């Protein structure tokens, strides 16, 4: 079992750029293979026999290398290329995979569309109340969010993968709590520390 | 187009061949599109034996396969890791043909050093961590035969470094009995054998270089000792302790240091063991018989056949392989005539008075090898036809009447085919002929009663179609007379060689004991590029020390390496100059290994004939090279023996004369065979003498310098050196 | 001309076992090798084993010698993987892949297999209203992760926040869609949720408060 | 005739110097016809001290001698066997001056690794098989101080490989007290330290090559640990067990891996020890005092002097020496001031709140070294004069009044002499000046009150004659302006250099951290031959990373070791191209060690400026070089620190770009310092990438390639390569 290592974890390069990729083994290999997989979808055959392009595979791609360092080069990066590429070895049994090269795309920046949602009439019914806050469109991925119940600071976060068309991420912050202790307060706050202002962004509602 | 360097390196022009495996008297296996097919020679039909999908369950990791004698199982070899010239390790899984499934129980372990099926049936024996193991049945647990195995110290059933390289020419040291009752094996002990140590730098990410070490006896060093054992394989059980029987070597050989150098089972109760003294002018073939009642093998003095040489050593490299009759009463082997010519002699189980045998062939030509021995006839290869020592033909002789001596390959195609190799079926009913040159190699199938060509296996028509725009060199095989004896050469001439012109000359030399570099074979190699593209004449010369032309020529350099063979290479150049078509201002020489030695010795001779040369992995003095090869030709480096010529035949002593020439020295740093030391000392002697020269080391490369990129680099580097030297 | 479809998602208790199919069509099924992979959530891929459809010859990764059992039906052009004696650490996606004498040139949809002691739970689908127009649709309190959310039975723009988190055994998924000021407020938009494990098919329109 | 290669190799033109050993405030020892004579600078007379017949008593085997402080005995060194750069092995016999005979009882043993007289009064300490021995009187038996010595494992009183090479620059790790009561010594432990192993082929009669091995910490590897001990030599006795007392290092450095990097005796009961964290931006000078009632040395935190750097590392290569006053109450030390310029400043024995020191020199130039400290005056060397960083002059500054700064060597001979070294007597009453360039080296004797020249010790007249027929190169020391700052260069121009012509150019590079290849010194060397005989301009450029011009320039390449000095070598060439007199189609570059790295990096840059070049014993990636040197400038090769740039600053990665240049690679197989490995990997990557290049290994040669025959061979091989590259031959 040869252990493969993908160099690097995430490679972030803009459209139309040079993008080179490299698989690194603990022992020699005669031919190297490569596979593209997007989140929530199966892998796909890209480059076979070090460098050869599968049936129906684009021609802005190329492979290379020998021994303990093979490689794969994507030419003019398009938006659709955004995926994760895995290197496969099978010149030595058993075959092995290199733990992922995530093709990130580096494009223009923006700010999120911050919306808010009080608990619907159907949810208060179920003995609890979930306040929801949405952040729908941004490139700057990292963020620090915080909730306030009438001033004073069971919270849940969930993100999206990069789009194969506009290269943009999203997020939703959820706040689950009981209906009895929901009605004891009035104001609910949803802020952000996104790449635009160093002072908190403002968005809230009131009963 | 000329045949360029790029063409040689990229391998655009593939010289095809045809490798089959005779499973029976009428059938052979062959590789199609990674599929293995079975072809019956009584018919013209083929049968699928093993589909490529089966190999693809291991991906591309498969390196070889080996089918059982009875065709019920296939050994599948994968994860090949090369070691020395022949040795390697691999993984193995057994494939049941009948059931179309892998045996997942009691499987062969990782890093297996050797493994083989028995002669008949489907018993397995393998070596792992220097110990031998036997499986009577693929799914059955292994029986540990030996427990003394130890990395680089004790070897059971595998050869140590020097036995692999110089004696057996294989890693295997185990031999199944005909019907598989007995497994015989050699055991080597390297304790006391001094170690060669060198650095291996490995991939860039290794922070500290690792030191490789090998037990390696240099000239006059302590050698490995050997023992020989035979275990009973049908009597193996976990309940009883396995006890191998030991065979003692002949008394005349155990008086000092000696070797085991051949093993062959005669019958299920009889085995021939050839031994050899450390002074290699004395060998003993002992025929040993099994005693049913006392569990011992007897080697009676009456069944000991002695070989000796007063002029040199025994055999070409080792004493020759005996070929026994099916009753095990008589055997044939190649041996020197009274006139020094190597010919097939016939012996009996018992020795006759004064060790006499009957020569079934004779004349001024040699038998190369014995390929088959049936009840009625003997098949062999010789260089008789046209008195050409570098020609090879298949002959057929009758045991009753020695005059009935056919040639089966002489006429078939005498322009295209003068160099044959053969592959006969299990009892010689059919045979594959391999025409290797001087034309495009041709492989054909034949029946043996009438020499009828059944079909053409490979005609190289694909290579023919690709060479049709390329300026082709021609090969000239011929001889010159020196002191009433003829010495052959060969010249790879530039396309449409115009004898009126003067061409630059490159001597391509090896010139070791029993070497032959002038032959009728066809090669698409570096030399063809030099002729095709650079218009350089590439010449090789088989002078004294060369083989296949009698012991008078071969033993001329006994105890005197770096003498007549180097002088004769210079003289050949002078003869090439007298032929009038060589530019004397542009004569060069190169060689590898022994060729590197001869090259360096030639250049250091101060003859003035050669402008430049390139030595690749040269031996530099014989004390640095291994015992078995060296002492065979040079004896021991002692005052009592040949120490004076050991000190006199070194490249380093000739350092000062290299001022007259341009010299390129090349060596792999991980060379386990001819150690980098040897070139390290040449360069130090040159530096000490104030001589300029050019150098190139190849990091981590061994004696072959065979890694693709290194291979391309060395030939590019050497090419440029000749361009500079000649343009 | 090369289709590899596998059976749907799977929930099973520890100790049990499951078989997943891989239907193949378009080509001569008996000519190429079916290889199986595994991918734990976030981790790298792992080869399980292979079968040659023609003769039923198998070869397993030593890691899964006891765990997986591969078989083939040639009349149905289908290959199977029997995963035996399961535990928490068998939870992953599983792919059937073809081998064209060189590499894996056809990959199936992938069967998500979950191993846990917990009972199946149906989702609680809520509609979320505001009070450029962003709305929402919360799906809370279910177990097997395959919850296929869609809008207006079709219609894919401004759809984000999709992936979910495991909260005390209960998956809490969220979603949204953005439209203009004229498209929704005085018109209909519905959130189509699905969850085959409990046979639930919910519909919830978004109503102005 | 021209200054040929043969002239350089056979050493036909000898550049004389003058070595003297100050034995007193007024007297020095000096050699003449193998006889060591004594000169008294009070008068002008000389006396025979030791006759050459005495050296003849050991034939030609005498390597060196060392005279006891009190002139009663002479240590005679013979059977010298070199080890590393500084370390060696030798035999010793002691010669009694008065009695004029050898001391044959209780002899210094075979293969002694180090010996020293005490500071005064003829006591002896030596190291043999890694243990320390003390000998109170030459004829008396030795007292064994340590019993833990072990070949490549435990070192007592000697440095191991990396401490010799990178920390101390000597084999010695023992320091006698001023009056000889105490012997201090370091102890090193290599037990975790991984080994470099390589082949030694030796003379051709050796049948089997030997494997040499050295505990040698490559970057990020387990380092040697250290301990520091002081033994009382007055109390040594065979009757009682000798027990060294240990000084624990400061708390702030023992929190991780650290080094000892300086020790200086302040008094008979006070000593300063400098320590240094493995991350070399933090050093601690601990002044320690002896407690005679409890036999322990006290290192209070009030007597700890911290030194740090926010931009790079501490000191040029190491934290600088302290020079204490006679009372031991204050010490002077070169330190980088607020503007990044290295200057002499004054501390007291106690630290101050934020430990401020009084800087006694200020300007945009640097103090090179502190040479002598008296009651009222401090002698030093700086590069102040004419604002030349590669100039060197002796200065004298008053301790009471820091505006009384006289230059002592500036005006002595401004055309011939711009690069001075100095040798002051014991109380700085007289001093030898060493003028070493730009003209012929000149060595003179001076009195300190007057600055009056007493005599000329060596003017190199014999060399001036002999040069009468040789076409002489000239040397231009000058600068260019990039980004509004001065970067100096030098050119060895061919004889009678003509601005109108275009010459082939050779860049001679080292360019290591704090290096200076552009200076005002005089050298007859390989470059002289290239300019004199082959008419090649040999140029050197001190770009970013170079020393002696402030920390802003030196620390520019911090954690980025193969980047700006590489780029700056290329620009210098471009700037030379603008000057109009350089043939742009015949520009080459070469260097040794770090010079070979930069050369290789330059050639692999793809700049297009350089046709060819030669790297000799190059570093090829920093993970291969030793920890102390490497980690000073780079980080540790960890993801947490500087692994990315370790991976990015390698010669191998640039292999493909060597397709557009002609490259000559040269390494010694027995290089203990920059290991042959480094070139083995360059050649393997070049072979992998399909690029042609030329190579040469030197069997059994080390980093210097200094065997006479190897030396001659490498330079003529290199010469031929330039001839071909420039179309001369």
């Amino acid at each position: 079992q040869i252990v493969l290592s993908q160099s690097p974890a995430i490679l972030s390069a803009s459209p139309g750029e040079k993008v080179t990729m490299t698989c690194r083994a603990s022992s020699s290999v005669n031919n190297m293979h490569w596979y593209q997989q997007k989140p929530g979808s199966s892998p796909k055959p890209w480059l076979h026999g070090t460098s050869n392009l599968a049936s129906g595979v684009p021609v802005r791609f190329s492979g290379s290398g020998s021994g303990t360092s093979f490689s794969l080069t994507i030419s003019r990066v398009e938006a659709e290329d955004a995926a994760t590429y895995f290197c496969q070895q099978w010149s030595n049994h058993p075959p092995t995979f290199g733990g992922g090269t995530k093709l990130e795309i580096d494009r223009a920046d923006a700010a999120p569309t911050v919306s808010i949602f009080p608990p619907s009439s159907e949810q208060l019914t179920s003995g609890g109340a979930s306040v929801v806050c949405f952040l729908n469109n941004f490139y700057p991925k990292d963020i620090n969010v915080k909730w306030k119940i009438d001033g004073s600071e069971g919270v849940l976060n969930s993100w999206t993968d990069q789009d194969s068309k506009d290269s943009t991420y999203s997020m939703s912050s959820t706040l689950t709590l009981t209906k009895d202790e929901y009605e004891r307060h009035n104001s609910y706050t949803c802020e952000a520390t996104h790449k635009t202002s160093t002072s908190p962004i403002v968005k809230s509602f009131n009963r | 187009r000329t045949y360029t360097l790029a063409d040689y390196l990229k391998n655009t022009f593939r010289v095809k061949s045809y490798s089959l495996r005779w499973v029976s008297d009428s059938e052979y296996l062959y590789k199609q599109e990674n599929n293995i097919l079975l072809f019956n020679a009584e018919h013209g039909n083929s049968s699928i034996f093993l589909e490529n999908s089966t190999f693809e369950i291991f991906g591309d990791s498969i390196s070889d396969y080996s089918v059982s004698p009875d065709r019920l199982f296939v050994l599948l070899e994968y994860n090949y890791v090369k070691q020395w010239r022949h040795s390697y390790t691999a993984s193995y899984s057994i494939y049941d043909l009948n059931k179309r499934q892998l045996i997942t129980e009691e499987k062969i372990p990782n890093n297996t050093q050797w493994i083989t099926w028995s002669q008949e049936g489907h018993k397995l024996a393998y070596v792992w961590k220097n110990d031998i193991y036997v499986k009577i049945e693929p799914h059955l647990p292994s029986h540990r035969i030996t427990s003394t195995g130890k990395e680089n110290v004790i070897f059971n059933g595998i050869n140590d470094w020097v036995y692999e390289e110089e004696i057996f020419g294989a890693y295997s040291a185990l031999w199944w009995s005909p019907n598989g009752t007995f497994l015989a094996y050699a055991q080597f002990n390297d304790t006391g054998v001094p170690l060669i140590e060198y650095s291996f730098y490995s991939d860039e990410s290794l922070q500290y270089p690792k030191t490789v070490w090998i037990p390696y006896p240099k000239a006059g060093a302590v050698n490995p000792t050997v023992k020989f054992f035979i275990v009973n394989t049908d009597s193996l059980s976990s309940t009883t302790t396995t006890i191998p029987m030991q065979i003692t070597a002949p008394a005349s050989v155990t008086t000092g240091d000696h070797y085991l150098c051949d093993v062959a089972w005669v019958s299920e109760d009889r085995i021939s063991l050839q031994w050899l003294r450390r002074i290699q002018n004395y060998s003993v073939m002992a025929i040993c018989d099994y005693d049913k009642t006392t569990l011992v093998w007897n080697c009676p003095t009456t069944q000991e056949h002695i070989e000796t040489s007063a002029t040199g050593w025994c055999g070409r490299f080792r004493p020759a392989e005996p070929h026994f009759t099916s009753d095990g009463s008589s055997f044939y082997k190649i041996v020197s005539d009274k006139d020094g010519y190597k010919h097939i002699c016939q012996f009996q189980k018992d020795r006759k008075p004064e060790q006499v045998c009957t020569f079934i062939t004779k004349g001024a030509w040699e038998v190369i090898s014995i390929e088959a021995l049936t009840s009625d006839y003997l098949y062999y290869i010789s260089n008789e036809y046209k008195e050409m020592p570098g020609g090879r033909n298949l002959y057929k002789i009758q045991l009753t009447d020695h005059t009935n001596k056919k040639c089966l390959s002489c006429d078939l195609n005498p322009e295209r085919c003068q160099y044959y190799s053969v592959s006969l079926s299990k009892e010689a009913k059919y045979y594959q002929l391999g025409c290797r040159g001087p034309g495009l190699p041709l492989y054909t199938l034949h029946r043996s009663t009438d020499q009828k060509e059944l079909r053409v296996l490979e005609d190289n028509s694909a290579l023919d179609k690709m060479l049709q725009d390329v300026q082709m060199p021609s090969k000239k095989l011929d001889f010159i007379v020196l002191n009433e004896t003829r010495f052959w050469y060969q010249m790879i001439l530039p396309p449409h060689f115009d004898k009126s012109k003067k061409y630059p000359l490159l001597i391509d030399v090896y010139a070791g004991p029993c070497s032959q570099k002038a032959d009728a074979a066809f090669r698409l190699n570096w030399a063809t590029y030099l002729a095709s593209t650079e218009n350089i004449i590439v010449a090789s010369f088989d002078g004294r020390g060369s083989g296949y032309q009698g012991d008078k020529i071969m033993h001329a350099i006994n105890k005197r390496l770096g003498t007549l063979e180097v002088e004769d290479q210079i003289e050949a150049a002078r003869q090439f100059l007298k032929m009038g078509f060589v530019d004397s201002k542009r004569v060069a020489i190169w060689g590898w290994s022994y060729g590197g030695y001869v090259t360096s010795m030639v250049l250091g001779s101060g003859s003035g004939v050669f402008k430049c040369g390139i030595a690749v992995a040269p031996v530099s003095r014989w004390e640095y090279y291994d015992s078995v090869y060296t002492e065979r030709y040079m004896g021991l480096p002692t005052p009592e023996d040949n120490l004076d010529h050991y000190r006199n035949s070194t490249v380093m002593s000739r350092a000062e004369n290299f001022k007259q020439v341009e010299y390129l020295l090349i060596h792999g740093t991980a060379d386990d065979n001819v150690h980098f030391q040897q070139s390290a000392q040449i360069s130090k002697a040159l530096v000490d003498a104030g001589v300029d020269f050019q150098a190139m080391w190849y990091t981590d490369e061994d004696h072959g310098i065979a890694s693709s990129t290194a291979h391309q680099h060395i030939y590019s580097h050497m090419s440029h050196f000749l361009q500079q030297c000649f343009s | 001309e090369f289709q590899l479809q596998q059976s749907g998602p799977e929930l099973v208790k520890p100790g049990a076992s499951v078989k997943i199919s891989c239907k193949a069509s378009g080509y001569s099924f008996t000519d190429y090798n079916i290889n199986w992979m595994k991918q734990s959530n976030g981790k790298s891929l792992e080869w399980i084993g292979v079968v040659i459809p023609k003769y039923g010859t198998t070869n397993y990764n030593q890691k899964f010698q006891g765990k997986a059992t591969l078989t083939v039906d040639q009349s149905s052009s289908t290959a199977y993987i029997q995963l035996n004696s399961l535990t928490s650490e068998d939870s992953a996606v599983y792919y059937c892949t073809r081998f064209r004498d060189v590499f894996f040139d056809v990959w199936g949809t992938g069967t998500t297999v979950t191993v846990s002691s917990a009972k199946t739970t149906a989702p609680s689908v809520y509609p979320l209203a505001p009070v450029s127009v962003t709305l929402g649709c919360l799906v809370k309190g279910y177990f097997p992760e395959p919850v296929t959310l869609t809008w207006n039975s079709g219609s894919s723009s401004g759809v984000h926040t999709f992936p979910a988190l495991l909260q005390s055994g209960l998956y809490t998924l969220s979603s949204s869609v953005t439209v203009t000021s004229n498209t929704w407020p005085s018109q209909t938009i519905t959130c189509n949720v699905a969850h085959p494990a409990s046979s639930t098919k919910v519909d919830k329109k978004i109503v102005p408060r």
